[PDB]
RNA sequence: CCAAGUCUGGGCUAAGUGGUAAAGGAUGUGGCGCCGCGAAGACAGCCAGGAGGUUGGCUUAGAAGCAGCCAUCCUUUAAAG
RNA sequence: CUCGAUGUCGGCUCGUCGCAUCCUGGGGCUGAAGAAGGUCCCAAGGGUUGGGCUGUUCGCCCAUUAAAGCGGCACGCGAGC
């Protein structure tokens, strides 16, 4: 959403309100610009987990954000941002979340609970052609079970960028099953 | 009491200044606090 | 002036009602007979009541529809609960005789309206380890 | 930062003795956890503990996860003493270098295992920060 | 005291801090962002009913929010506790 | 620093500070009625005993007492024993 810059100059912009970011796109990059006020708002709703954009010139509207990036600093107040495009139907890195509910079976029961090393998903569907929300979730969950790649359940985009048998969520004991 | 390391009893025990000082304050002879 | 919680059949086991009562204002004799009048229509089962006492020391009064979680167990067959509720879950009823038991309890109960009276049922049985199932 | 005599010539290869990383319980968003800026061989044991008494007072879903684990180790009094000195083991920890990714109290929404790490921060030793990630905590 | 602006500009102190110290506290004070609203006329004043199946399970000799281990739901209605 | 030299333990005497105060006043606290204790904040004025056995201090014991304090100053003092 706007963001502006790109010139060549960091630190004092690394400084103040504005906060590097490239114009990173399949064939050119261009100064960093954004802004250190922005990233906040925005960056706050789902970096890399929906997708926008901003109209610097009206230059080009396109979608595709961010890449990479870190609140990096102790701190823990990013600087140095990495921003990339696609305006192209060949959308694949495309990591986006995928979320459950709390279907009771180990927890609300159990008490136990389940880890979820996974979480998120960087696959490749139908490019610029994705539910910036996808759920997912079977249910299941108590003793020494565990889910993970493999099984899954992919809907439409069939892509899975990804493995079987891996990182999914299991259950375990909270304190003893 | 405490001298050093005063905070909130009762529901209520309230924070008072009294030369720059604090020494908590509320309805009970069990919350003299005061440092 | 006073609330209790005491069997039918039954009227006058010294450390329940002869202490209280017995104190607040009450002939726990004579209310207890009086008792015994009612809650033997219904023995058996536990009895709740509202037993006052204005100026004079005596008298008593009404009955009011036993605590549901209790009433349940007295349905289903279990003496107390398994251990603790939604951790040793494990009491699984039934619709329909739950629905046919609180259309009996309908009184001191909420309201007049099945929703709202079976609902109550599905969390009392929910509480202690009575689950709908 | 004087350190030690090797990983297998003097004192290298050991469990450090403690109790392990992972608790509380998963969640994929909320983001709740715990970590510093202070610099300190990490007191082991001090260690070990803390976290510990952490679980101690909460129980079960709140990521009791904790990134943290000493591995090398101090020495001194042992034999003439003072001058040319052996050396005598004890108390390994790790480096808290200046701040970083402590443990992760994570999960959606239960502060009441907010307060906790909470309460595992009030122990600890060298101060700590009570923070959230990416997101905040709920 | 001892030579040299009780210079001018605009902030911050109300403790003599300055004139040695840490963990640990607290509507101190001054400057920045958030959630709810004041004509569903808002927080702290005042009038009033301070709802019922809630008086569930371990322990009951007593949980029946106001011993503590597990629940955490339904409601006829001014809402919920 | 001192070996072209600062005579070291305990005792004696003569003491002088200090406060985390043993006695003593003033306080708030208590699971404090009384009375007596316990807890902790404020205050050093004044004061805080005879013997025993031990080179000893320390220490145990004997009879007191309100009390029978912790520690400084080369663990004060040999040009004073």
């Amino acid at each position: 959403m706007e963001l502006t810059a790109k010139p060549r100059t960091p630190k004092q912009k690394l400084d103040e309100s504005m906060i590097a970011a490239v114009a990173y796109n399949k064939e050119n990059n261009v100064s960093f610009a954004l802004d250190r006020k922005a990233f906040d708002r925005a960056f706050r709703q789902q970096s890399t987990t929906g997708l926008f954009d901003i109209t610097v010139e009206g230059g080009e509207t396109f979608p595709a954000l961010v890449k990479a990036v870190q609140m990096d600093k102790r701190k823990r107040a990013p600087i140095h941002v990495d921003f990339y495009m696609v305006t192209y139907g060949e959308p694949v890195e495309v990591s986006v979340p995928v979320h459950t509910t709390g279907r009771s079976q180990g927890e609300v029961q159990g008490g136990l609970v389940d880890i979820v090393v996974h979480n998120l998903q960087i696959v490749a569907p139908g490019p610029r052609r994705i539910p910036q929300e996808l759920v997912v979730d079977v249910t299941k969950m108590n003793i020494g079970d565990h889910i993970t790649a493999g099984d899954i359940k992919l809907p439409e985009g069939c892509t899975l960028a990804a493995d079987p048998e891996l990182t999914v969520v299991s259950v375990l004991p909270p304190r003893l099953t | 009491k405490v001298r050093s390391s005063v905070k909130k009893m009762c529901d209520n025990c309230k924070v008072v200044r009294r030369h720059g000082r604090v020494l908590v304050i509320c309805s009970n002879v069990k919350h003299k606090q005061r440092q | 002036q006073i609330k209790l919680q005491l069997p039918a059949g039954k009227a006058t086991p010294a450390p329940p009602v002869g202490p209280a009562l017995g104190q607040h204002g009450v002939n726990i004799m004579e209310f207890c007979k009086r008792f015994n009048a009612e809650t033997a229509d219904k023995a058996g089962m536990i009895l709740p009541v509202v037993i006052t006492v204005y100026e004079d020391k005596s008298f008593t009064f009404i009955i009011k529809t036993p605590p549901a979680s209790f009433l349940l167990k007295k349905a289903a067959g279990i003496e107390k609960g398994s251990s603790e509720p939604k951790r040793k879950i494990v009491g699984k009823v039934t619709r329909k005789q739950i629905e046919e038991i609180a259309k009996t309890k309908m009184p001191d109960l909420n309201a007049n309206s099945l929703e709202a009276a079976m609902k109550i049922i599905e969390g009392t049985a929910k509480s202690m380890g009575i689950e709908v199932v | 930062s004087i350190k030690p005599t090797r990983r297998e010539y003097i004192s290298g290869i050991p469990g450090k003795g403690i109790a392990q990383f992972k608790m509380g319980n998963n969640t994929y968003p909320a983001q709740v956890e715990n970590v510093v800026e202070k610099p300190v061989q990490i007191r082991h044991n001090a260690l070990e503990a803390a976290r510990n008494a952490a679980n101690r007072f909460v129980q079960n879903s709140g990521k009791f996860r904790i990134r943290k684990f000493p591995f090398h180790v101090i020495r001194e009094q042992d034999g003439d003493g003072m001058r040319a000195p052996f050396g005598k083991s004890v108390g390994t920890a790790a480096r808290s270098h200046g701040a970083n990714h402590d443990f992760i109290a994570w999960v959606n929404p239960d502060p009441a295992v907010e307060f906790a790490w909470r309460r595992a921060y009030m122990k600890v030793t060298p101060t700590v920060n009570i923070d959230s990630s990416p997101a905040g905590n709920a």
